[PDB]
RNA sequence: UACCCGCAGAAGAAGCACCGGCUAACUCCGUGCCAGCAGCCGCGGUAAUACGGAGGGUGCAAGCGUUAAUCGGAAUUACUGGGCGUAAAGCGCACGCAGGCGGUUUGUUAAGUCAGAUGUGAAAUCCCCGGGCUCAACCUGGGAACUGCAUCUGAUACUGG
RNA sequence: UUAGCUAGUAGGUGGGGUAACGGCUCACCUAGGCGACGAUCCCUAGCUGGUCUGAGAGGAUGACCAGCCACACUGGAACU
């Protein structure tokens, strides 16, 4: 129920970086980021209208690491909730626990942020939470717990979080290895290359 | 036969607008004055006038803006072959509220917007858009 | 006769009881006359796990409806908390 | 104050009993047209006082017969 | 189309018959092979389609195509048809399930391997 | 600044004494992300030459569409020769819900929230004419106020 | 039993379909109208991106395909929402009963219609706002809804009497 | 491409009968009753709250849960 194959192969198909590695080494060195994977990778075929709607949805899934049946259910919830459907779709992805661990920089990658969640190393409001897709309500604290506070990869990940842009809707305390999900992010707070309208048109056949 | 006088009124408006006629005349009625009352008030025709004693003739002075016609579309909704009555919650919004639906209510013939503010529905005479 | 009793409506291993008024010949989860509240035995802290419309319960008992053994415990526990 | 209905009298040949056409006026559930629907009821009358083509006003009572559970109260428009 | 005409005579729909009537709204039906043979197809094609006439269990006598290369099919053999017609054969409306109750899987087939009842080739 | 989309390319023919002569047709539509929309239909012996004739005619004969914020203003209908076309103003961020050739013409039209349905023949030449004809007679709350001689607020 | 704590070590845990167009994803080698494919269009006659294997890729994922079945797309029975000169489609023409429909004015009626209230429309379900299981599925509180029907009180423009 | 159906049938009177109204039963009297707004006949079928689909209107459907109904080897009958 997880993707376990090569990770830059996903970034090579999408054509851009998906932040699937920690960013220590530059991504253009580890792979040909401008060439799609495979034997026929040099050719850029005339991608169809269904292709650009699929590649946009396959971009956003491969960023967060969500399979299709669960990502379909986020669309059902985002269309059910009031307001902009596409913005609610990103607001549900930003509410995942393994994203909050990544955005606070407690894990270097989102997969490593997922494993810290999955191996019972995260406490949310004092209680340990084991599910990666746990929704994090606003005004909630979320911390590295006591036993995994002495891990090497945790404080090494806080180092890599300083190279990345600091998100506005959080408030992290790198000494205590905790944070506070202050509010849900605005659409303007996230990346601007994601055409969320292409995903909404895809699940509305 | 003249099965429906009200659809004759709307068709003489519609053919009157398309033929660039200045005025359109027709036999008058108690209901046709109340419809021309709404169309003058809501701004679609310039003026109406009823003349004569034995057989009164209702004359409509049409309205033209920037050369082309003001009344873009006019349709009969409730007709003698198939009546349409709506409650006050299910009153229509013609052209998303830009057009009007002339509705016959218990407090006389009025537009659909005034029918909601009066808090009671009735029979939809026509869509004017 | 008409009675007032519990009705098992929960998940597996986590019960939840609707206290209903029913003719006693009906099934447990089946036909009932009036739903007069609920009871939660796996009720957490800081939530109500017992709420009984005692005006309706005293109305049916005045009509002669009987009370179950567990309901008469819960009518007592409401009248000790309140 | 009491529930009552009206309709034409279709036939009166059997004694102490008339059959009355109550013609309700319902909307079609699909097409929206208003369609006249006719309901025939066997109505008990004492004294055989009604005729064919007569309008009558009836009320519901306990079942007098197999097909008859209705009794008139009064008559309007008796004549031709 | 007049609203009075639809009151008197409503819009009647089209009861669509099923082009696999012998299955009788079941997904598969067990049959017994009556005659195994070959058939030449329609005019744009040219082959020898391996297709068998089958007495089914419910009593019908339908013919059924045998997919894949090679078959151990005989007369008096108990197979399982599933429905789905071959276009280029006149009158063949059913496919045998390869790998069901007498029929063997296709020898040495490694792609679309589950459509022919062939196990995963272990290294 | 005028974004350009080709909808469909098509190979047509013309039989002469020597045999069949093939040619190519291209249906392109342009737009500025606002009410200026315009389509073109070019034809030549070669596919890159045909799109260029289509893009050339599409840049002139533009038409102006009184949009709302990011959507239409009232549910309008448009017909041309096989294609009665329904389109509808929609809520914020529901996307362009439109079919085939109609998707390309509304995307360069600068709308972002439509609920569309193409009835009748879905031939791409006539359905792109039916939306342009559908969008052109869509009128604003300002246009109906000056026409009827009232304020915008008396119309609501 | 849930739950919690300790141990040990990446160990004990990935497959299925598909890649001619629709339809996301291509090359090579066998094969030679054969063997075979196939939902439709159609592929195969010696250079097959369509058959079989391989490499590669794509979609899914403890599932994946296939078949059966229902609605959808189908506005392709069209009430919403179609047509009938020539594409399927105006009876050969007419009179006419039932039926549908009906000019204009006033009065009256309140049947239709409209409004309000009451009674009812079991609970569950669906929806909304919450609550509870580490989350979700699930469970649950309150509400809306149940577009209906009945009775009563009105309203009188329209339709009927 | 089922158009006629019905003699306890339709109604009345009286008797009987049931917890109770009633052709429910019986005698007698009357000649009715139903039907083109589909009687009768034939084929199919448990019904509903609902479920599935659908933007909607609709279509399809009645497994689980719940309400009502029917049946208990088959055909009958009554007792308590
Ligand atoms: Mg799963
Ligand atoms: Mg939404
Ligand atoms: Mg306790
Ligand atoms: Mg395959
Ligand atoms: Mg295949
Ligand atoms: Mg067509
Ligand atoms: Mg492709
Ligand atoms: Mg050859
Ligand atoms: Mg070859
Ligand atoms: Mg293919
Ligand atoms: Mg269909
Ligand atoms: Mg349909
Ligand atoms: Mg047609
Ligand atoms: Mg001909
Ligand atoms: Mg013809
Ligand atoms: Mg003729
Ligand atoms: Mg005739
Ligand atoms: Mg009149
Ligand atoms: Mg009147
Ligand atoms: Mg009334
Ligand atoms: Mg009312
Ligand atoms: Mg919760
Ligand atoms: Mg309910
Ligand atoms: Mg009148
Ligand atoms: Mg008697
Ligand atoms: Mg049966
Ligand atoms: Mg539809
Ligand atoms: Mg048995
Ligand atoms: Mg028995």
């Amino acid at each position: 129920a997880r993707y376990l194959g090569p990770k830059l192969k996903l970034s090579r198909r999408e054509g851009t970086d998906l932040f699937l590695k920690s960013g220590v080494r530059a991504i253009d060195t580890k792979c040909k980021i401008e060439q799609a994977p495979g034997q026929h990778g040099a050719r850029k075929p005339r991608l169809s209208d269904y292709g650009v709607q699929l590649r946009e949805k396959q971009k956003v899934r491969r960023i967060y690491g969500v399979l299709e049946r669960q990502f379909r259910n986020y669309y059902k919830e985002a269309a059910r909730l009031k307001g902009n459907t596409g913005e609610n779709l990103l607001a549900l992805l930003e509410g995942r626990l393994d994203n909050v661990v990544y955005r606070m920089g407690f894990g270097a990658t989102r997969a490593e942020a997922r494993q810290l969640v999955s191996h019972k190393a995260i406490m949310v409001n004092g209680r340990v939470v084991n599910i990666a897709s746990y929704q994090v309500s606003p005004n909630d604290v979320v911390s590295i717990r006591e036993k995994a506070k002495k891990q090497s990869r945790v404080k090494a990940a806080l180092e890599l979080a300083e190279q990345r842009e600091k998100p506005t809707w959080l408030e992290v305390d790198a000494g205590k290895m905790e944070g506070t999900f202050k509010r849900k992010p605005e659409r303007s707070d996230l990346s601007a290359d994601i055409n969320e309208h292409l995903i909404v048109e895809l699940y509305s056949k | 036969s003249m099965q429906d006088p009200i659809a004759d009124m709307l068709t003489r408006i519609r053919n009157g607008q398309a033929a660039n006629k200045a005025a359109v005349t027709m036999p008058s009625s108690k209901l046709k004055v109340a419809i021309a009352n709404v169309l003058k008030e809501e701004g679609f025709i310039e003026d109406f006038k009823v003349e004569g004693d034995t057989k009164p003739e209702l004359e409509l002075t049409l309205k033209y803006f920037q050369g082309k016609a003001v009344v873009e579309s006019i349709q009969r909704v409730s007709r003698p072959g198939l009546r349409i009555y709506k409650r006050k919650d299910e009153l229509p919004k013609v052209m998303a509220g830009l057009g009007i639906a002339v509705v016959s209510t218990s407090k006389g013939v009025m537009t659909d917007r005034a029918a909601r503010q009066a808090g009671l529905g009735g029979e939809i005479i026509c869509y004017v858009a | 006769m008409v009675t007032i009793r519990l009705a098992r409506h929960g998940a597996k291993k986590r019960p939840f009881y609707q206290v209903v008024v029913a003719d006693s010949r009906n099934a447990r989860n089946g036909r009932f006359i009036e739903r007069v509240g609920f009871f939660n035995p796996i009720a957490s802290e800081k939530e109500e796990g017992t709420r009984l419309d005692l005006d309706r319960i005293a109305h049916w008992v005045g009509q002669g409806a009987t009370i179950s053994d567990r309901v008469a415990a819960l009518i007592k526990e409401v009248n000790k908390a309140a | 104050k009491i529930r009552t209905l009206q309709g034409r009298v279709v036939s009166d040949k059997m004694e102490k009993s008339i059959v009355v056409a109550i013609e309700r006026f319902v909307k079609h559930p699909i097409y929206g047209k208003f369609i006249k629907r006719t309901t025939k009821l066997h109505v008990h009358d004492e004294n055989n006082e009604c005729g064919i083509g007569d309008v009558v006003e009836i009320r519901e009572c306990r079942p007098l017969s197999k097909t008859k559970s209705w009794t008139l109260v009064r008559v309007v428009e008796k004549a031709v | 189309a007049t609203v009075n005409q639809l009151v008197r005579k409503p819009r009647a729909r089209k009861v669509a018959k099923s082009n696999v009537p012998a299955l009788e709204a079941c997904p598969q039906k067990r049959g017994v092979c009556t005659r195994v043979y070959t058939t030449t197809p329609k005019k744009p094609n040219s082959a020898l389609r391996k297709v068998c006439r089958v007495r089914l269990t419910n009593g019908f006598e339908v013919t059924s195509y045998i997919g894949g290369e090679g078959h151990n099919l005989q007369e008096h053999s108990v197979i399982l048809i599933r429905g789905g017609r071959v276009k280029d054969l006149p009158g063949v409306r059913y496919h045998t399930v390869r790998g069901a109750l007498d029929c063997s899987g296709v020898k040495d087939r490694k792609q679309a391997r589950s459509k022919y009842g062939v196990k995963r080739p272990k290294a | 600044e005028l974004q350009e989309k080709l909808i469909a390319v098509n190979r047509v023919s013309k039989t002469v004494k020597g045999g069949r002569i093939f040619s190519f047709t291209a249906l392109t539509v342009v737009g500025d992300g606002n009410g200026r929309v315009g389509f073109g239909y070019g034809k030549a012996r070669e596919v890159p030459a045909a799109i260029q004739k289509a893009m050339e005619k599409a840049r002139r004969n533009m038409i102006n569409v009184a949009l709302n914020n990011g959507t239409l203003q009232h549910p309008v209908k448009g017909v041309h020769t096989g294609s009665r076309v329904f389109m509808q103003p929609a809520s914020e961020g529901t996307g362009i819900i439109a079919g085939g050739a109609m998707r390309a013409v509304l995307e360069v039209a600068g709308v972002h929230n439509v609920l569309a349905k193409a009835y009748g023949s879905t031939n791409p030449i006539n359905v792109v004419r039916a939306t342009i004809d559908g969008l052109e007679n869509m009128n604003s709350p300002e246009m109906v106020a000056a026409k009827r001689g009232k304020s915008v607020e008396e119309i609501l």
